């Protein structure tokens, strides 16, 4: 029906393939700044997780958070002091973006343990506003993944909360998922969720639909595999935690394939 | 990118409302004349209607949408500048008393209104607020679609997004029934409201408050059932004592309307948002078979 906007999904899908490529961060940007690391990055992202549980965010505000701390940092070097009010100011500006009810600005300084001010805060808005040029509006992991779930036969709630969930994984570690466009990301989370749970495969239709095919998919879901594999190790766990809730079906509960038979 | 704000030379106030003045100025170095919005900041920051108005209009470039020419971003003033239209579509139709809309314009402005808001559906935006004071219109013959500040990136399939939305008289029937979701189809409602507001020069559905707006819905249309529109009397502001009224020919509805036109509104103002006609196929519709451009009869 309409909520699926048939007369308009082959438009919005291919403009947002178009978008991705432009709002795709520099993919070797960690090695150009000075003061952080993947894994501070990796520390940054999982705190953000936590406060989009905190308050209750929807998971694409945590995605437009993410894009934005990561297309800002492919120009704005950042002191290791500083990143944490990039972060905070990156999911200021997505909630105002993507929520019916952001939290108020306090909301904000507050989960940052008073670190920072609110001034500090809301220059942070406005540099972070300049440097990506009001360019909000990006395509996410989620807004493919959504469209992709239209193509199962027939719709699977762990299969969708398990792709979300290995979606939202790679969010949280730029060497490798910062080579990998969104689309691409959520295809292999897509076909690997879809493995996982119902033993089935990347449809033909969605071939049709992105032109991408396991083979083209299968560096991608390499990675997500051993991602999906070891995340029981991984120093940072907020979204396993959070994904055993009730609301994404505990699908972080579930065993992962030991081989994917490609 | 274009500077700039010395360049410009306000020439008079041309509107208001929030955060938000409006002022009709000149570029001095290229002559170009812009609408200047200024956004006064602050305590909660850069407001959200203006980060979706400018991100949205950023990416929505098309003849029969207001152009953002560029944003002048300073430490407490936000100003964006747009390309000036001369008038709106209210102040049009109050100018067209007497006459009225000339057909051929009525025509060129829906089969305009149709194309912008095609591409706005097309790049995953609605806009929520469609209305004929949101409606601008040039000496050329051109209306384009402006005041983005309640538009909304969306999702496929859509996710649940602000209630609100859509002022009263233009605010489709999904909406005043609480939907968990709605669609571009509340887009298309409004314009279908719009129609026929241009044909007679009075709002289709001028309610005082919801329950009002739907009863003035029904009595026009007809109360809808489970027939008309499979789900209806599940709708969380459904309520089975709602007066169960007949629906009207159409041809009672917009009486100046030929067929080819009451076709079109009446598509444009199904009850089930399934059903109801994208802009994208109301382009086709036979009603514009003979559609021109021409300049509005009256002076802007
Ligand atoms: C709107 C108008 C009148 C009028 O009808 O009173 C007279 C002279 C100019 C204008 C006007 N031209 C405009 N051009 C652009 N680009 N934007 C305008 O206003 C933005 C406005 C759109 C309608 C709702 C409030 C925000 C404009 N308002
Ligand atoms: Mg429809």
């Amino acid at each position: 029906g309409v909520n699926e906007v048939p007369d308009y999904h082959e438009d919005i899908h291919t403009y947002l393939r178009e978008m991705e490529v432009k709002c795709k961060p520099k993919v070797g940007y960690m090695k150009k700044q000075p003061d952080i690391t993947n894994s501070m990055r990796a520390i940054l992202v999982d705190w953000l997780v936590e406060v989009g549980e905190e308050y209750k965010l929807q998971n694409e505000t945590l995605h437009l958070a993410v894009n934005y701390i990561d297309r800002f940092l492919s120009s704005m070097s950042v002191l290791r002091g500083k990143l944490q009010l990039v972060g905070t100011a990156a999911m200021l500006l997505a909630s105002k973006f993507e929520e019916i009810y952001p939290p108020e600005v306090a909301e904000f300084v507050y989960i940052t343990d008073d670190t920072y001010t609110k001034k500090q805060v809301l220059r942070m808005e406005h540099l972070v506003l300049k440097v990506l040029a009001f360019d909000l509006a990006a395509p996410t992991i989620n807004q493919f993944l959504t469209q992709y779930f239209l193509h199962q036969q027939p719709a699977n709630c762990k299969v969708e909360s398990l792709a979300m969930f290995l979606g939202e994984l790679s969010l949280i570690d730029a060497d490798p998922y910062l080579k990998y466009l969104p689309s691409v990301i959520a295809a292999a989370a897509f076909h690997l969720a879809l493995y996982t749970v119902t033993g089935q495969s990347w449809p033909e239709s969605l071939v049709q639909k992105t032109g991408y095919t396991l083979e083209t998919l299968k560096p991608c879901l390499l990675d997500l595999h051993q991602t999906y594999l070891r995340a029981p190790q991984h120093a940072q766990q907020s979204i396993r935690e959070k994904y055993k809730n009730s609301k994404y079906h505990g699908v972080s509960l579930l065993n992962p394939p030991e081989t994917l038979n490609l | 990118p274009p500077g700039s704000m010395e360049n410009f030379q306000k020439v008079e106030k041309i509107g208001e409302g929030t955060y938000g003045v409006v002022y009709k100025a000149r570029n001095k170095l290229t002559g170009e004349v812009v609408a200047l919005k200024k956004i006064r900041l602050d305590t909660e920051g850069v407001p959200s209607t203006a980060i979706r108005e400018i991100s949205l209009l950023k990416e929505l470039n098309h003849p029969n949408i207001v152009k953002l020419l560029d944003v002048i971003h300073t430490e407490n003033k936000l100003y964006l500048v747009f390309e000036f239209l001369h008038q709106d579509l209210k102040k049009f139709m109050d100018a067209s008393a007497l006459t009225g809309i000339p057909l051929p314009l009525i025509k060129s402005y829906l089969f305009q209104l149709l194309q912008g808001l095609a591409f706005c559906h097309s790049h995953r935006v609605l806009h929520r607020d469609l209305k004929p004071q949101n409606l601008l219109i040039n000496t050329e013959g051109a209306i384009k679609l402006a005041d983005f500040g309640l538009a909304r990136a969306f999702g496929v399939p859509v996710r649940t997004y602000t209630h609100e939305v859509v002022t009263l008289w233009y605010r489709a029937p999904e909406i005043l029934l609480g939907c968990k979701y709605y669609s571009t189809a509340v887009d298309i409602w409004s314009l279908g409201c719009i129609f026929a507001e241009m044909v007679t020069r009075r709002a289709l559905f001028p309610g005082d408050s919801e329950i009002d707006q739907l009863f003035r819905i029904f009595r026009t249309l007809g109360t809808p059932d489970e027939v008309v529109w499979p789900g209806v009397t599940s709708m969380p502001d459904y309520k089975p004592s709602f007066p169960k009224w007949a629906r009207q020919d159409f041809s009672k509805v917009v009486p100046p309307l030929d067929e080819d036109g009451r076709s079109l509104l009446s598509q444009m103002l199904h009850y089930d948002p399934n059903k109801r006609i994208s802009a994208k196929a109301a382009l086709a519709h036979p009603f514009f078979q003979d559609v021109t451009k021409p300049v509005p009869h009256l002076r802007l």
